């Protein structure tokens, strides 16, 4: 379901190691962006496919 | 609408289907059958004189632009005369699609090295060649990569014991770790799981 | 119950135990041979037959879902009980 | 045989030997290699150690799960060597010492331990009984110690009629006390030799060898009752091998003669160390007492072993006794000894 | 019978490819012992070369020998390099395997196999 | 969507109210300062350590740790020697051994699981027709010997005995979610 | 009725990710005209 | 939480953070350890009528792969349209 | 002020444990001096607080007892010698101590709890449940 | 990280090696009251992030 969850991806603009390291921690953040939605929009519902 | 199955989607898998055909009008020296499976997936089974110009085209050709090779690796068919399937899984991200390009080898005849095409092959080929004894041709720098120093054999060839034929230990006598030949205590116990009776009839084949 | 043999050593439920001569005795030396003591066989033979009306009776072992799988027992042949395959209860046809 | 004791698989680790052996003193120098052959083989080891556990730890790796079972016991209690001795099929008895402490003096270790643990093997019901003594075993010797190895032996055979008997040579190895014992003068400057070395005779034998026969005798027929002499393939005069050995370390040989008086004297200094003795007099008669020729007995090659050369084993034991400079000097750049035919 | 070859065209093209492996092979010997600090002469560690050899002696097709002296290469180049380690160089040796008898009573005695 | 984590060059223009700021910002150290700040902070925090082994770690009632056997409420034995624990097992760590029994009941005589084998996947617990092999709740077995953590039936039917008060109690609280 | 693990209704309050370091401190000239003060009384 | 609030306004002013309402520490706000039970909710083929298998089984409907070329003008074609480019993030274009 | 409430509750606690050898016996064996709330006692003699108020992880702990088995746990304390019934509430498997809700009595279940016997002599040895399975033939003991 | 490996535990029974994503679904159902426990962690994360 990530085409329903809505975050943004962080791009770097020199390639070191710097960019990555800021690149991750941005993410770190957009995960927490992430995990809010799903906390909201769980549904109910069956776990496992319904197919024995 | 069946909430158990897949949804199949319809417009990829003849676009697939046409990029399918335009790989084949092109490299008609090379190629030797084109297929989409039900997962929709674009499969290239090329001879493997092709290998270097076939990856070559899919990578700079305008209308392709396949330039991540994602993986590099071998299935070992013990059936086939060419029992080593090698298979490139290629990645566009100008068309954000993918594309699977296949050839073979046996064990006295190598394969060209798409080092010069793809630099990340340059592991995979040692990969291939350190587990399913395939050598590559113009490779930079072939030698084992997975496997122990001076380790015998390719152990993801299907005719390679699961446990291999030496282990090691400890030897207090001679003052350093030794191979001997493997004697387990307890044996790997085979389970024969195959059903008598058939799952799929759409897979089944002549009796001839 | 957990007999003793007449080397000593103690009989596990299943029967087993080191013969006199096995060397193999020499791991329990300093030390004990595990045995648990609490018999199944007899603690299950020490269970009343329950008595039921009908003929065929289920048995799910109690606890419903924390049982065993749920199966049925005849009661016709009057002169042996009803023995439930998983958990061993038994059963008797009231008349 | 009892079904669990009859030999499986191919001789290794997981296989079954059908040897089960309570080795007495697998916790010295030779017990290592003796366990070791065992372990390695297949074969349930009862290792009675009392020691601390700190000091058996590198003998649990030399078997399969299993096949190492260690037992505490006290050489003045019977009732603990009757212990491990019980399931046993064979016992092989390595106790000793090279010096005395205050509670176990030679005739203790060399005599009264080894009748108790043959004692106990003959009343256990034990195959065989291998016993391990010494080449220049001798009433008639000047060494205190080698004295009592020749009444230990006749006490063993006295109530352990079937008896084999091991007499091993200087045994020669890693952690052995005979060439790192020379090796080791080179801390005094100096090498005092009595006579200069050139009167006596040594023909060392490697523990390995020794080890590995020790093995071979758990399952030979045609060994009960016998006695063995283990020694190596070279007889030299003690000076040659004294040179050779410093030959193999790089360092300085500086050989002097020193009465058997004075040296006997300072060996007694040493010997009041209330940890191990770096010599004692004991020490050095026996270093200078000549081994005996062989002269009917059956050796190692009785037994299957070829003897090791002291010349392809040497530069395992002496690397270590080596500076900077030649750590990395190989077998080659020192002259071998000189082998003497008497 | 036609078949692509993998570099010699033929046996003698081949065994060319061979001597000059074993060559590179016998020179460093001296250098592995040295380096290595190994506890074995080098007129001991040479014939064990030809021992591996020899191994291979039965070999006629040339792409097989082309392939065994690709990987002599190979553990030529990891002994230089000092990849490998005394305990990689060492068991070529086998020294603490007892070899098993290849006369039938022996094996006989020993067990059920051939 | 996209963003730029390390992208700002819309250049403005250096103030001399700015410059004196960076160096400032140079000269006085000021973000080394703020980083030794932010680790005064925590001198001052409480610290999270717990008082082990006088405190423990939360866990769960689904918590996968030792193996146990278990019985039924009359002390029967649960297991039916029906190996599928053994089927599944990823790391073959399982081994079984059957006949009937005096009573004619099937019952295994032998029961192993090679706890160094292993991988605590909890599978054999699913499998389980009848809740016979359970993962319990406890995780303070280690051992001095390789030898003590191979289980035989005895051994495992302890356990179970030992362990039965707790496991029928997370039984009682995750059954519902199985 | 079914009871499952779920959201309370109209669910979760906000939760912060954004970057949230403040900015803190004296000015360039003050912290310049506090060090220049300490060393002419200094020098003095 | 048992800090002082003298020691609060110290690590408050340090860290340049209100810290008090973000405790790293768990206090009461965590759930109760023992929650009631469940009463999980089944699937959408627990249906007694209008559920045969074969209707909905998805195993049996893959199939071999379409062969499009084997051994058995014209527009150029890519292998998909071209990919859009992204657009810059309206929450928060550079961080 | 609030200093001085945290010197408050410094003395209570030094004086809370019953003399100074209960603060020296509490202090050297568990290095913690926290007041709790006594929530029981078991048959061999652990004692469990609990305190609400700090942090999850420190809000439940034991006091082990000095003597279990037999053995002389003065010093010699380990995570095993919690019993079952309060393993589950000691590691917050619950809510609810067995004082007040006690696990269902059977007559398999041990009586006394056994914690890690490993390297004394009731340790556990492995070895094969099952019997001999080949079964040898036995000759006459008379001559023919 | 140990207060995430918490979430781990309570779906699977083990801190780190859960198994609890399967072919067809999930192995179990979330346990009652562990969407309050990812919500009140992740209410706090960012401010842990900004530290670092
Ligand atoms: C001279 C000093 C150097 C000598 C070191 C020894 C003296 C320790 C320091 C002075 C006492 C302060 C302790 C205290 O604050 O009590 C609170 C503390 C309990 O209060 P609390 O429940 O933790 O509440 C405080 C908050 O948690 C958290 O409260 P907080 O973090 O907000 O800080 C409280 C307060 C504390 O700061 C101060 O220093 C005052 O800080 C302030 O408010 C600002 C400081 C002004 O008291 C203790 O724990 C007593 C510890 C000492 C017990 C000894 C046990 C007997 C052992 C005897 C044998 C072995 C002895 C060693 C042999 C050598
Ligand atoms: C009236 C007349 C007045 C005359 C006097 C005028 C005096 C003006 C004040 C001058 C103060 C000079 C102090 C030295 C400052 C300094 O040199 O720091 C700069 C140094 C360079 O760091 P850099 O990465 O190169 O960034 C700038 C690019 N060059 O960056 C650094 O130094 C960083 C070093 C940090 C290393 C960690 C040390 C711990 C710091 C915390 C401890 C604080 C106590
Ligand atoms: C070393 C001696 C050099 C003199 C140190 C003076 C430091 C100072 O004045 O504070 C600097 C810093 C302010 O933060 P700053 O990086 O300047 O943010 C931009 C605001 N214009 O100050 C701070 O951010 C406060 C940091 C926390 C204070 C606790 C550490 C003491
Ligand atoms: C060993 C462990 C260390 C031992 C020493 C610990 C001493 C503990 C008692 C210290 C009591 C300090 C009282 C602090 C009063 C306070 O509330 O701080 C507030 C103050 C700034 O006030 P604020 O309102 O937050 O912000 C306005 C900025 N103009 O903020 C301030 O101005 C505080 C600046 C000075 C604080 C010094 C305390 C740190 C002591 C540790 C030294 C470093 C150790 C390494
Ligand atoms: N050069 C050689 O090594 C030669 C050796 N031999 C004989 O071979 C045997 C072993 O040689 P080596 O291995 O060098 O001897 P070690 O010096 O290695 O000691 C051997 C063993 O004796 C045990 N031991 C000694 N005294 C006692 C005691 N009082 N009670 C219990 N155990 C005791 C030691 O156990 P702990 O370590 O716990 O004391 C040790 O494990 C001896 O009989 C020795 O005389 C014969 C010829 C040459
Ligand atoms: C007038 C002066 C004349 C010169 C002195 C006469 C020579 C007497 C000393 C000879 C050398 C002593 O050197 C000593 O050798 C003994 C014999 O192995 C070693 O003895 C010990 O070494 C190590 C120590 O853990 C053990 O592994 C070994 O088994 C043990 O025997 C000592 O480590 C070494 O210090
Ligand atoms: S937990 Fe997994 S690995 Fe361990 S015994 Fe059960 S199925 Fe096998
Ligand atoms: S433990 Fe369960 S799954 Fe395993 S054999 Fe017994 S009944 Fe079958
Ligand atoms: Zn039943």
């Amino acid at each position: 379901v990530y085409d329903q969850v809505e975050f943004d991806v962080p791009i770097g603009s020199r390639g070191d190691c710097y960019d990555r390291y800021l690149c991750r921690v941005e993410e770190m953040r957009q995960s927490l962006r992430i995990i809010e939605q799903c906390l909201n929009k769980m549904p109910p519902g069956e776990i496992k496919v319904d197919d024995a | 609408k069946r909430p158990t199955v897949r949804p199949r989607s319809d417009v990829t898998h003849k676009q697939l289907s046409a990029f399918g055909e335009y790989v084949a009008e092109i490299l008609p020296k090379y190629v030797q059958q084109v297929q989409v499976s039900c997962l929709d997936e674009l499969e290239i089974c090329i001879h493997p004189d092709g290998v270097i110009p076939t990856l070559t085209f899919l990578r700079d050709h305008t209308n392709a632009q396949f330039k991540s090779l994602a993986d590099l690796t071998a299935v070992d068919v013990p059936t086939r005369q060419n029992r080593f399937e090698i298979v490139y899984n290629l990645l566009s991200l100008r068309f954000n699609s993918r594309i699977r390009v296949k050839t073979y080898a046996d064990e006295l005849t190598p394969i060209d090295s798409i080092v010069s095409v793809h630099i990340a092959a340059n592991w995979y080929e040692r990969e291939v060649w350190d587990m399913f004894g395939v050598f590559f041709f113009n490779h930079p720098d072939l030698r084992r990569i997975l496997t122990d120093y001076g380790f015998e054999g390719h152990p993801f060839r299907k005719d390679f014991p699961l446990t291999g034929y030496v282990e090691l230990r400890y030897d207090d006598e001679v003052k350093r770790v030794v191979a001997e030949p493997v004697e387990l205590a307890q044996e790997f116990r085979k389970f024969d799981l195959n059903s008598p009776w058939e799952a799929f009839p759409a897979y089944r084949q002549p009796p001839e | 119950g957990v007999q003793v043999s007449p080397s000593g050593e103690k009989i596990t439920h299943t029967g087993q135990v080191y013969d006199e001569k096995d060397y193999r005795r020499v791991r329990f030396v300093d030390r004990q041979k595990e045995v648990n003591e609490n018999f199944a066989i007899d603690l299950i033979a020490q269970q009343p037959v329950n008595e039921v009306e009908h003929r065929i009776i289920a048995c799910d072992g109690g606890g419903g879902a924390l049982g065993h799988p749920k199966v049925y027992i005849n009661l016709d042949k009057e002169t042996k009980t009803g023995t439930c395959g998983y958990c061993g209860l038994q059963f008797k046809q009231h008349h | 045989l009892h079904h669990a004791v009859i030999p499986h698989g191919k001789g290794g680790r997981s296989s079954v030997s059908g040897v089960v052996a309570t080795v007495f003193g697998a916790t010295g120098f030779l017990g290592r290699y003796v366990v070791n052959h065992l372990g390695r083989m297949g074969s349930q080891v009862i290792i009675p150690y009392r020691c601390d556990v700190y000091d058996i730890m590198h003998l649990r790796l030399m078997g399969d799960l299993g096949q190492l079972t260690f037992l505490e016991w006290d050489a003045r209690d019977k009732d603990s060597i009757r212990k491990a001795v019980q399931h046993s099929n064979v016992v092989i008895n390595l106790i000793g010492r090279e010096w005395e402490t205050r509670n176990f003096d030679f005739e203790d270790v060399f005599v009264n331990i080894p009748r108790a643990i043959a004692q106990a093997s003959k009343e256990a019901g034990v195959e065989r009984f291998i016993h391990v003594s010494h080449l220049n075993a001798s009433m008639k010797s000047s060494s205190k110690s080698l004295r009592s190895k020749a009444v230990g032996e006749k006490e063993v055979r006295s109530v352990f009629p079937e008896a084999i008997i091991i007499r091993p040579s200087d045994i020669f190895g890693r952690e052995d006390r005979f060439l790192n014992h020379f090796a080791n003068y080179r801390w005094f400057l100096a090498v005092p030799l009595v006579s200069l070395g050139f009167k006596t005779v040594k023909q060392p034998v490697y523990v390995a060898d020794v080890s590995k026969g020790i093995v071979n005798a758990t399952k030979d027929p045609d060994a009960v009752g016998k006695t063995f002499a283990f020694t190596g393939p070279n007889r030299y005069l003690l000076f040659h091998l004294v040179k050779y050995i410093f030959g193999m370390t790089h360092r300085t040989f500086i050989p002097y003669p020193l009465p058997l008086f004075v040296y006997s004297w300072i060996g007694k200094l040493f010997g009041l160390s209330p940890f191990e003795p770096w010599t004692t007099k004991d020490k050095v008669e026996r270093i200078h007492i000549s081994d005996v020729m062989p002269t009917d007995l059956p050796g190692l090659e009785d037994l299957g072993v070829q003897p090791t050369p002291l010349e392809l084993k040497s530069i395992e034991v002496l690397r270590r006794h080596r500076t900077y400079r030649w750590l990395s000097s190989e077998i080659e750049e020192t002259k071998p000894a000189k082998t003497v035919n008497y | 019978t036609s078949v692509k070859p993998i570099f010699s065209r033929d046996l003698n093209e081949a065994k060319r490819r061979v001597r000059e492996l074993y060559r590179a092979w016998y020179r460093e010997v001296p250098n592995t012992v040295h380096l290595m600090q190994l506890d074995i002469t080098v007129k001991q560690g040479r014939d064990k070369v030809r021992e591996m050899f020899m191994k291979n002696a039965h070999v006629t097709d040339p792409r097989v020998v082309d392939l065994l002296v690709i990987k002599g290469k190979m553990e030529l180049q990891e002994t230089i390099k000092v990849w490998k380690q005394r305990t990689h160089v060492m068991r070529f040796f086998h020294e603490t395997e007892t070899p098993r008898p290849k006369d039938f009573l022996s094996k006989f005695y020993m067990g059920h196999d051939p | 969507t996209y963003k730029y984590v390390n992208k700002k060059e819309q250049e403005s223009e250096v103030d001399m109210k700015s410059a004196t700021d960076n160096a400032a910002r140079i000269l006085m150290w000021t973000e080394l300062i703020r980083g030794l700040g932010m680790t005064l902070s925590y001198l001052f925090r409480e610290p999270a350590t717990i008082n082990y082994p006088f405190e423990k770690g939360p866990l769960s009632p689904r918590f996968r740790g030792e193996h146990a056997l278990r019985r039924y409420p009359s002390g029967e034995e649960r297991c039916i020697a029906c190996k599928l624990c053994e089927a599944i097992c990823p790391a073959q760590a399982i081994t079984i051994e059957a006949e009937p029994r005096a009573d004619g009941s099937r019952r295994t005589t032998r029961y192993d699981i090679d706890m160094t084998k292993c991988i605590y996947c909890g599978f054999c617990q699913e499998a389980c027709p009848v809740d016979a092999i359970v993962e319990g709740p406890n995780f303070e077995f280690s051992t001095e010997t390789h030898e003590e953590l191979l289980y035989n039936k005895e051994k495992l039917l302890n356990n179970g005995d030992k362990w039965e008060a707790e496991i029928a109690a997370n039984i009682q609280a995750d059954y519902l979610y199985r | 009725k079914v009871k499952q693990d779920m959201p309370p209704p109209g669910g979760y309050g906000p939760i912060d990710y954004k970057r949230n370091l403040p900015r803190r401190g004296l000015s360039g000239y003050s912290m310049f005209a506090v060090g220049i003060g300490a060393l002419i009384f200094g020098y003095w | 939480a048992s800090a002082t609030r003298v020691i609060q306004k110290l690590r408050n002013w340090a860290s340049g953070q209100d810290l008090q309402a973000k405790l790293q520490l768990r206090y009461q706000e965590i759930a109760k350890r023992t929650q009631p039970p469940p009463k999980l909710p089944v699937g959408p083929s627990h249906k007694l009528s209008n559920n045969y298998y074969c209707t909905r089984d998805g195993r049996r409907e893959v199939v071999p792969p379409s062969i499009i070329m084997s051994s058995q003008e014209k527009k150029a074609v890519t292998p998909a349209p071209p990919m859009k480019r992204w657009e810059l993030s309206k929450d928060q274009p550079y961080l | 002020m609030e200093l001085v409430e945290v010197l408050k509750r410094g003395v209570q606690q030094v004086t809370g444990h019953g003399g100074l050898r209960g603060l020296l016996r509490v202090f050297f064996r568990a290095n913690d001096i926290r007041i709790g709330t006594l929530v029981g006692e078991d048959k061999y003699g652990n004692k469990y607080y609990e305190d609400n108020k700090q942090f999850f992880g420190r809000h439940r702990w034991v006091i082990y007892t000095t003597e279990m088995n037999g053995k002389n746990t003065f010093w010699d304390v380990d995570g095993s010698m919690v019993p079952p019934e309060w393993h589950r509430w000691l590691h917050c498997m619950t809510d609810d101590p067995p004082t007040t809700n006690p696990p269902t009595a059977r007559k398999f279940i041990w009586t006394n709890h056994k914690f890690n016997v490993s390297a004394t002599p009731e340790q556990y040895v492995p070895y094969s449940t099952t019997r001999k399975k080949i079964h040898e033939w036995v000759p006459p003991s008379t001559p023919y | 990280r140990e207060k995430m490996f918490e979430f781990y535990e309570r779906v699977s029974g083990a801190r780190m090696h859960a198994a609890y994503i399967r072919p067809g679904g999930v192995h179990q159902d979330l346990p009652l009251g562990l969407l309050d426990d990812i919500y009140e962690f992740s209410k706090n994360f960012s401010l842990r992030i900004d530290e670092v």
